């Protein structure tokens, strides 16, 4: 059906570069987080060898 | 407080653990002696005196 389809033609350029800019910033939360974890084992790794 | 044990260090055992181990030694060591034992002794023998003198 062809309104959907110029509805489409005219705007889905921003509602696709949108997603995937959604999809962007959930990603560099994810690695942020996953950069922020090493660091609380790495402090834990500290603690454990000093008191060796 | 620390939990079963903390984080996953565990942790702040550098304070724990580096104040103590200890110092063990451990001292596997200082126990019981068997001493040892000394032995005797040197005679032949003779007669001289006494012979005359008894």
């Amino acid at each position: 059906m062809d309104k959907y389809l110029d509805q489409f033609v005219k705007a889905p350029p921003a509602i696709k570069f949108g997603g995937l800019a959604f999809v962007v910033g959930a990603l560099t939360a994810a690695n942020f987080f996953m950069v922020i974890q090493p660091t609380e084992e790495e402090i834990g790794w500290a603690v454990a060898e000093r008191r060796k | 407080c620390e939990e079963p044990p903390a984080p996953a260090p565990p942790p702040a055992k550098p304070k724990a653990a580096a104040a103590v181990p200890v110092k063990a030694a451990p001292t596997e060591t200082g126990a019981q002696a068997a001493p040892s034992y000394s032995y005797v002794y040197n005679p032949v023998g003779k007669r001289d005196p006494f012979r005359s003198p008894i």
